[PDB]
């Protein structure tokens, strides 16, 4: 049953990301680090996480800020490996294979970059940046990391900005 | 003056390059809870400790 | 059930240190060696182990003594492994994982330095020194005993001294 | 009945004008072409539309713009013939005569600048700019579109800008 | 029962201060008169108020500005003489000893400068610029009328500005 999938995936919060009133996407923050796409601009809900002095990622089109240390037990773990399977995504469950993410045409547009993939555990597995509609699924050009403690950016060809 | 505009030329390709190839090294594995990596901080030291 | 595991934590005793009639911490022995945080001063409750002449640890914060032989049966058991999961201490359960003992924030305070951390078998697997609440949980600067017999101080950091 | 009218009138929907939070007033998109008053700054609700590269209209106090073809498709239809009787307006129907245009009293006020006015069909018949209230009614400063295909701004005397 | 003071303190209402779509303060007339918290930046709610002169004062911290005689009939009145007891304000009752008003601690934070303090009959004692917790209670730096006509700020120590 898909009902206590969803129930599980609206469990956890994110942090989105504001620009004079409108939400051009969300920045997050997993195992002590905040993130957020460098592509898009805005402001983040949070004044705290607002105020971080944080760099910019040329090639990754994202930002890194470390979370102050009394705040940094309130952040979402994290997980290397990614079993063959579906997992949960705050629109919906999303199926991958062949190493790519592929979510139901028609889902995820702009806006919705930075929004973290989580496992059955609740783990993120990694992070959407944007998408491109390919047909009956719709790949999208999310960053992962790999086992040994780097980071992977999967983008498909001409790939849809979010 | 050509040899010494050449000179500084050189020097600041190789500045523009050695701050492309610490971006290379660091930018991968920055992305990271962890972000920190011994044996690459000893062979390139790309990021600088005491610095913050 | 919780009402189980605080029964089977609260089995075994520890031997606090006392300094004016206030108990600044405890020296519990393992292995036969006595062992007290070095910042903590006082006098142990017993006579015998605070007669027991002692030597101090510069960057570890804390002293070492053997037992007498006749005494060094009636220790408590060590363990180098530390699987995964949560462990039983004398205030309460403890969730570690990553390798870092977390506690619920508002637990463990000052002269709590020196009470070790039990297994399911009762097994000491680490003493804490002090700890820092950094969130939701407390991380807990917690001395380990390493699997080819070394000691390893996993120290968070800018800890409180307890 | 004029539940019945008011009901007809609340059925489409047009895109305002944002600044600061602050709704200054609203940009219609009739027959292909954006229309905002010219007096009125902001930046449009829709973040295509505002995009959108604007003209200025020197004496008639608006900006012109033209929908992407794909968008043309949908927009208000216009109306050249305005025959006597009562139209149906965001706040209220519209009673005019002598061609001019008059609503009761204490209607209609800064920010409701740009809104159109409905005929009985929904064809839109003409846009505000202002209004000024002469006594029991309140002529408005619209400005309304003529049958050989010209524009034709009825401005009543010492009007006041919305 | 303190019901029925909180229903008589919920009767009138004040004019807050937005800046992009924040509460920054409050900015109520009393006798005619306009203040705000000069601290404290923003723009009116209201327009009209919004759109008149005013001038700063160095050390009170606050702007004045006189209302339009036709609107001077609608405005707060006010009390110099200041009865020992305990007031009504918007989050709570006042209680105030020794010239000095105190409110439970946790009670009061920024944005709440400009709050007027009402008597038991409607009639405002006096304004807070801000407050500091000093234990139980929190004294706010409040500024009051004399009786013979003049303006007092009673400021306890290193207070905060809210």
């Amino acid at each position: 049953k898909r009902q206590r999938m969803v129930m599980k995936l609206e469990s956890d919060k994110t942090f989105p990301i504001m620009l004079e009133g409108k939400i051009n996407g969300y920045a997050c923050v997993v195992g002590g680090k905040l993130f957020r796409p460098m592509h898009v601009e805005g402001k983040i809900d949070n004044d705290v996480l607002a105020a971080l002095k944080t760099k910019k990622a040329s090639k990754y089109d994202l930002e890194y800020a470390d979370v102050p240390q009394n705040m940094r037990a309130d952040t979402f773990k994290y997980t290397h490996e990614k079993p063959q399977g579906y997992y949960s995504w705050h629109h919906g469950a999303v199926q991958y294979e062949n190493g790519r993410f592929t979510v139901p045409k028609g889902v995820g547009a702009k806006g919705d970059s930075g929004r973290p993939i989580l496992d059955n555990q609740g783990r993120v597995v990694a992070i959407v940046l944007g998408g491109v509609n390919e047909g009956s699924r719709t790949a999208l050009s999310v960053v992962m990391w790999n086992e040994k403690g780097v980071t992977v950016k999967y983008t498909p060809e001409n790939c849809e900005q979010w | 003056s050509i040899c010494a505009a050449i000179a500084t030329v050189s020097v600041a390709a190789s500045t523009w390059l050695f701050c492309r190839s610490r971006v290379a090294c660091l930018t991968p594995y920055r992305l990271t809870p962890n972000a920190r990596i011994p044996f690459c901080l000893a062979v390139l030291c790309c990021a600088r400790t005491a610095r913050a």
